């Protein structure tokens, strides 16, 4: 999943009057100043990525209510259920949280409410074999060994397209079955034509 | 002191040539153990630089003449950023040296060997001083006939072997013209699986072909005997039709298309064989 | 030639750059230019035929193999000519005009000049006819 | 035939721990839940957890019931924590892939016998 | 002189506040893209992306770093890119990119008497490109590259094509095995999100799928194999075995030569 | 520290360096990192599919000999956590240990901790995959027996389509 | 091949006097202190593992002699003749040496005697196909344009081990050729089994 990742949190340190409101600052202020350390929970292998420039934004407003995005392509696990492909659905987790700070410290809200904090761009879906249906917005804690920490969850409901392995498996098999039942139409004498229909029907089949 | 031999660190504190290779796909140097770079300074003011390089550089390889093809694949590298006006390659006498060429990986290639050349390139930003290397490769055919010359040599006389066996035999001489169809056409889309997904016709895609054709002719012809044998059962003085054609007699002499076809087969075989290599060899 | 051709460079230098191949009939500069290459691999899968077709002097009738063959040279003969007299429509092409001048054209040379294997195709016309008509009367002789 | 066995006390007057063990199929990667019903309400959903230890809480019971999972035996318990009169009602114990849901009682195949709660004044 | 050079250049660099703009207050500052395409690697169909390495330039106007007395392009060496502000380009369809770094990194930087500024990298990158395949092997596809603007909005940056449609060039010398480039197209828009409106350009390609290879490979022998199967036909029906063998082998064929073909 | 068994290995970097430091006000440091490490696990296969696996990971000081550090399993046993939670899709872990020694090198001793996990196979895939077209196909040699001796022609495309189908499942196999 | 690679070598600079005889330093001073620029000539992108710190040791002793161990992950190369395949024995080199200074500047030596300065340990092998009959090792002098470089080379001996590829290629060949040799026993008449025969087996042997 590729994401513009857009964090926000008051600093009161960082409150100015100046002639402007908001500064556009550079994304080199970004290490420069405290941000969330948030990781993904299920992520296996992530990419920030920085061509040309490491893709962040950094906002300050006068009040000191900075805001702080990034672009990320996360690949993360999504367990699955195999019992009734290709006819199954799955419910792919997206969880994120701090890693260092527990909820004393950094507490997790939706910028609005969870229904319209996630959105997906009408041409976004680079899925050949799915449908995303929807999506479901929560959030939970885990209880790790350091500490309490809130873990914000997504949820994306995926169902699996049958064309595909029909093609690939059905047809093939049905054809088969009835390659080999059209053996039965022949005379009892064409002992070796029968027996080639049966055997090559079994060969096809283990394949 | 009359020459300075440092190492790596002071590559970053002198100014140092943005040379890069144009044609690189994909290029890293070795930084183990440490960098492999390495810098010399003399008094009379002459900097040399040497490093280790890999280098994954592209080669538009023309596959027209596949095995039998001949390769020049460049190695062209410029300054990035300063023009002709700012910076100037040059070759040294003993531009490139090619250590003993047995420990190559090249495999399917033999390097016959190689030569140099200098231009100036036109771009948007200015003139570049770009030197090429050019390495002439020439392809090895014995693996590409184990895999797949001989087999569909091979495939071919089974089929021919189909003219030896009795006309009643039908079942027999079916499977043996099938199952030959079927091993060509596999040893067909099993040739081309290591060459791109070029759009033309290659040598071994030529004889691949005429290989099939040959089948095909064989099991075709074995079934015009099978239906017309049992399924089915002008100075001189003469007219035009009676001097050129034949219309006497001839069909009804189908019975010997077995042997007709027991030494035309092979003949026509042994004739693509000769002109088919002496053109890829020789004259071509 | 038919669908290979060697132009050079323009600088005091050989400099040729062979481009076309049969194979790929992109590259190959005209239609005619394919028209008379297909023509000419057309005469020389008949003669090549023939070639085979000695091969059946052992059982076949004398005069028929004679007569079978004075026929397939005659059609070799003819898809020859074909392929000479198609091949001339192809200069009017931009390769060619850039590689020969603005004089060139269809059926006209302009400054080129045709090399041996032109001639030499003349030649291989009419010995492929006078040797098909040699093969029709030898057939016709057999049976005497 | 696959049983989710429910445990606990049906009255108090306080505290309760309920459990919810299963048999005949590994809910280890399941999303195990807990639901409520009052003499004529709808299922409301408790609390759930995930396979990543992974606790979400109703926001009615938010802060009170607190949910844990023993993957080695296979369960779900909840420990209710400051009960109030209203909160009678049977509880269900269920287990399965949240599919539309996680609070929707849909989305769950698998589902307990129920156990009854009552509280006394 | 080389040192009144160098004492120019770190004039121009004291005092140089990299975290502002060229004009922070001021207007939206113009950047000119052009692009040398070099080459596509490999189009894949079943990654759905394809590989495109380029010498992608910006062009643009900084009054901080204009500078007198040199009639001369001071081409400086790529590490001052670190010190000096460049745009926050980047590629919003990409999936993996590097700027190649031998012998160091092909990055080109050149300012200008007048305070302009050149900055060039050699960028190869593998954008996403999705297909419908529907007519897969005669279809047409459209791949692009969606150059964006991250961290400026367009009340700070305006991005354009720097010489009109021959800003991209190149294009005429690739040499893709796979498909033919029959079009490419530049265009130029504003891109709206929750956090403001951004600058967009897009370098689109048409692509013409070659159908040799398919030919080749799978056309022909399914017509041979079609065309042979009718040879029961002739044979006579008392003679059941061959017949029988005939139509199989070539029912088994067809469907191993389809399992083959459709699994890349 | 660092991994002996280690081939390839990365710290998670997204948002940042997936990495915790906390200060105690007694001096203590705990420091945490997220680390996805691919482990070398020699493993015999004689008895495959139906075998039992032994996979370690090796965790060494590599600069501090035994006198300037010292590693324990803090917890003891219940060190390792969340080992119940995985469900492999071809594995099952049998059991985890914990181990605590000292290796002896040329340059001197090193403390050293190992944990290992006995993984056993599942065997319904093989049996889907390998064997029962095996047992399949063996049943189907079978019927040559019942064809009459004279019908040669049956019992012989019987016998060679059963070879020739063990020799495709052999290789579809041994591909993999 | 997974190697710690040690050296020593003598630096009166850093001669010291302390409480203790040696000084076993973080691994962060070896930037700091010079280094031999060692590097392996056949080597094909050797991985220096960096995890959890840098796998590096760096140790100073009272008299100024310098110990320093890296941990690596050398690719090297060995030209293979695949002759007499699988029947094939080889001898792959692992050559290195210091890459900026010539003989006259870094001369390389080997600690123990040259046979025992190549230790391998007992539990380690990973080899799949191959059995290592041990070590050969050598020291020399290379010519190039540059100068003359002192290099050490050691050499491992493997012999492949036929047992897959019997199982594998040469035994299902002797079974189909006893397979085609079994039909010489049908009679005469039995033509399309006797086809059926010859037809399959050489299109498994071309397989
Ligand atoms: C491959 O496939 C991709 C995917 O479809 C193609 O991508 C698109 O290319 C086409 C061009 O072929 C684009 O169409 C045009 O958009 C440009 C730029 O749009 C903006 O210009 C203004 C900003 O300067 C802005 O105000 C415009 O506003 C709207 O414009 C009109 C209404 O006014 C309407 O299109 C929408 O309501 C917009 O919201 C606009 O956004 C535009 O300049 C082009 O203009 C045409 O029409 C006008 C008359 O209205 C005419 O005067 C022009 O000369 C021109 O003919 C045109 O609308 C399209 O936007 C691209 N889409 C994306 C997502 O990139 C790609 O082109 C294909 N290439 C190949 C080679 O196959
Ligand atoms: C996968 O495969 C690996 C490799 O085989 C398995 O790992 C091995 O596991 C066993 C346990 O199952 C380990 O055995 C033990 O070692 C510990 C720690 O000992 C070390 O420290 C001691 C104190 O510092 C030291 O004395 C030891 O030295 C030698 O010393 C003893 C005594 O002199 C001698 O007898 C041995 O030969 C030692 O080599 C050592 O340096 C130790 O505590 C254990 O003791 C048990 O047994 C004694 C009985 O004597 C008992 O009294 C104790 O209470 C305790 O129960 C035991 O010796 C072994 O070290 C592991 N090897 C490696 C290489 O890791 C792993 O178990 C497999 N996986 C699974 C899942 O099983
Ligand atoms: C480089 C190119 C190489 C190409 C290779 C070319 C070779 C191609 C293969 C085989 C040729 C076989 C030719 C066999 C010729 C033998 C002919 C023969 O058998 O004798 C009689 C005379 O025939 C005849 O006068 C017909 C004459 C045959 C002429 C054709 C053979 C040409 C051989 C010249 C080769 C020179 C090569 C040198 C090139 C540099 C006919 O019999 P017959 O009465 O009983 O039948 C009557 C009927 O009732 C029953 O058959
Ligand atoms: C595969 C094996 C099994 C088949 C068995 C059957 C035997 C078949 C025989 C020959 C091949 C058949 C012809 C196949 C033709 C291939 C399909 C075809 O015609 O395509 C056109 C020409 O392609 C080309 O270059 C190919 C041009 C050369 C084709 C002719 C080959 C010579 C065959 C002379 C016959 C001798 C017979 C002798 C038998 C005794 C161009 O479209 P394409 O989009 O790509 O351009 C886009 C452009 O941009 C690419 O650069
Ligand atoms: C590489 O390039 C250089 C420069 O172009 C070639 O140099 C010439 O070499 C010959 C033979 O040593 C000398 O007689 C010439 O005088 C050299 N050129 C100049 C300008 O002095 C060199 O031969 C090239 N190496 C090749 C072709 O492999
Ligand atoms: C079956 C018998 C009678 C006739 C056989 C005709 C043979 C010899 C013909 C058919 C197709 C021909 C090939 C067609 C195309 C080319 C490409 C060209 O660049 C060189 C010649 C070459 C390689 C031809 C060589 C001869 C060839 C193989
Ligand atoms: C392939 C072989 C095709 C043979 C074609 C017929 C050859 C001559 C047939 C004999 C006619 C006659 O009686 O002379
Ligand atoms: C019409 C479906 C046929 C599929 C054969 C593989
Ligand atoms: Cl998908
Ligand atoms: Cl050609
Ligand atoms: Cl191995």
């Amino acid at each position: 999943i590729d994401v513009f990742f857009r964090q926000s949190w008051k600093d009161e340190r960082l409150k100015f009057k100046g002639p402007m409101t908001v500064l556009r600052l550079n994304n080199l202020m970004a290490s420069k100043i405290w941000t969330p350390d948030t990781f993904f929970h299920n992520g296996k292998k992530s990419v920030a990525h920085n061509m040309t420039m490491p893709n962040k934004l950094l906002r300050i407003t006068e009040d000191g209510t900075l805001l702080y995005t990034m672009r990320l392509t996360v690949r993360a696990e999504c367990p699955m259920h195999l019992e009734d492909f290709p006819m199954d659905a799955h419910a792919c987790p997206l969880k994120f949280g701090s890693y260092a700070y527990t909820r004393a410290e950094v507490v997790y809200e939706w910028t609005r409410e969870p229904a319209r904090s996630v959105v997906v761009a009408e041409d976004g879906s680079r899925l050949n074999q799915y449908d995303l249906l929807g999506q479901t917005v929560d959030s939970g804690i885990v209880q790790s060994s350091t500490g309490e920490y809130v873990v914000m969850t997504t949820h994306f409901h995926l169902k699996r397209k049958i064309g595909y392995f029909v093609i690939q498996t059905y047809l093939p098999c049905i054809m088969t079955v009835i390659l080999s039942q059209v053996s039965f139409w022949l005379n009892r004498e064409s002992v070796p034509a029968r027996t080639v229909f049966g055997v090559t029907t079994v060969l096809t089949m283990t394949t | 002191i009359k020459v300075l031999r440092l190492n790596s660190n002071m590559v970053g504190k002198i100014w140092i040539p943005d040379t890069f290779f144009r044609n690189s796909k994909k290029a890293d140097a070795h930084w183990i153990t440490t960098p492999n770079r390495m810098l010399r300074i003399w008094n009379d003011g002459r900097v040399l630089y040497t490093l280790r390089l890999t280098i994954d550089a592209e080669c538009q390889l023309q596959l027209h003449n596949f095995p039998m093809d001949e390769h020049s694949c460049p190695l062209e590298f410029s300054s990035y950023g300063y023009p002709r006006e700012e910076i100037v390659y040059q070759w040294k006498r003993s531009s490139v040296e090619v250590g003993d060429t047995r420990s190559w990986r090249l495999y399917q290639f033999s390097f016959v060997g190689l030569r140099n050349t200098t231009e100036v390139v036109k771009t948007t930003s200015g003139d570049y001083v770009v030197m090429s290397v050019y390495f002439d490769l020439s392809r090895r055919m014995g693996y590409f006939t184990i895999q797949t010359y001989i087999p569909c040599t091979l495939i071919v006389v089974l089929s021919w072997v189909s003219f030896w066996i009795n006309k009643d035999a039908v079942p027999a001489r079916t499977s043996l013209g099938i199952t030959t169809v079927l091993t060509m056409t596999t040893l067909s889309t099993i040739a081309r699986k290591s060459l791109p997904k070029v759009s033309y016709v290659t040598a071994m895609d030529l004889f691949v072909s005429v290989c099939f054709i040959f089948v095909f002719s064989a099991l075709v012809e074995y079934g015009t005997l099978h239906y017309f044998v049992s399924n089915r059962k002008c100075l001189d003085g003469k007219d035009c039709a009676s001097f050129f054609c034949c219309f006497e007699d001839c069909h009804i002499r189908i019975a010997k298309m077995d042997s007709y076809a027991r030494i035309f087969f092979p003949t026509a075989f042994c004739l693509f064989n000769l002109v088919y290599w002496v053109s890829y060899l020789y004259l071509g | 030639g038919l669908f290979h051709y060697c132009v050079g460079s323009g600088l005091a230098g050989r400099e040729l750059t062979c481009r076309g191949s049969f194979t790929d009939f992109s590259t190959i500069p005209s239609s005619a230019f394919k028209a008379a290459a297909f023509f000419v691999l057309l005469s020389m899968v008949l003669i090549l035929g023939c070639i085979t077709c000695f091969s059946l002097f052992f059982f076949c009738n004398t005069a028929t193999v004679y007569k079978i063959c004075a026929w397939m040279q005659l059609l070799a003969a003819l898809c020859l000519v074909l392929g000479c007299m198609i091949f001339p429509d192809g200069w009017d092409a931009e390769t060619i005009r850039d590689m020969c001048g603005a004089k060139t054209g269809k059926y006209s040379l302009g400054d080129c000049s045709v090399r041996w294997a032109y001639i030499l195709a003349i030649i291989g016309i009419l010995n492929a006819l006078i040797l098909s008509f040699l093969a029709f009367v030898l057939g016709n002789r057999q049976t005497d | 035939q696959v049983q989710l066995q429910e445990s606990g006390g049906g009255l108090v007057q306080g505290s309760l721990r309920v459990s919810c063990a299963a048999s005949g199929r590994t809910f280890t990667t399941y999303i195990m839940a807990w639901f409520r019903q009052a003499p004529g309400k709808e299922r409301e959903f408790l609390a759930a957890m995930d396979q990543g230890r992974i606790q979400y809480y109703g926001d009615s019971v938010r802060g009170r019931f607190t949910i844990s999972r023993d993957y080695a035996k296979n369960s779900v318990d909840l420990q209710l924590d400051g009960l109030r009169p209203e909160d009678t009602a049977v509880y269900y114990c269920a287990a399965g892939a949240g599919f539309w849901g996680l609070r929707t009682a849909s989305s769950y195949h698998y589902w307990g016998q129920g156990t009854q709660v009552t509280v006394s004044s | 002189n080389m040192s009144f050079v160098k004492e120019t250049v770190d004039k121009l660099l004291k005092g140089y506040d990299i975290r502002l703009r060229p004009d922070f207050g001021g207007p939206p500052v113009c950047v000119g893209m052009n692009i040398d395409i070099a080459s596509i690697d490999m189009v894949s169909e079943v990654n759905m992306d394809y590989t495109l390495t380029m010498y992608f330039q910006q062009y643009w106007r900084d009054k901080r770093l204009a500078y007198s007395g040199i009639p001369l392009n001071l081409t400086l060496d790529n590490r001052v890119a670190d010190q000096l502000w460049v745009p926050d380009t980047y590629f919003l369809n990409d999936k993996k990119s590097f700027v190649h770094g031998v012998t160091v990194k092909n990055r080109m930087i050149r300012l200008h008497p007048d305070g302009t500024v050149l900055y060039g990298l050699r960028i190869t990158t593998t954008a996403a490109c999705m297909m419908d395949l529907r007519r897969y092997p005669l279809d047409e596809q459209n791949c692009t590259l969606e150059i964006e603007s991250y961290g400026y909005t367009t009340d700070d940056i305006e991005f354009y094509w720097r010489g009109g449609d021959k800003a991209v060039t190149g294009v005429e010398r690739i040499e893709l095995p796979q498909f033919s480039i029959v079009e490419h197209r530049l265009v130029s828009r504003n891109v709206v999100f929750a956090t403001g409106a951004y600058p967009r350009l897009s370098l689109s390609f048409r692509l013409k799928r070659n159908i040799g290879y398919f030919i080749l490979q799978t056309y022909m022998p399914s017509i041979l194999i079609t065309i042979l199967s009718w040879v029961s036909f002739w044979i006579n029906y008392d003679a059941s075995a061959a017949r029988v063998a005939l139509g199989i082998t070539t029912v088994l064929t067809m469907t191993t030569i389809n399992t083959h073909l459709r699994e890349t």
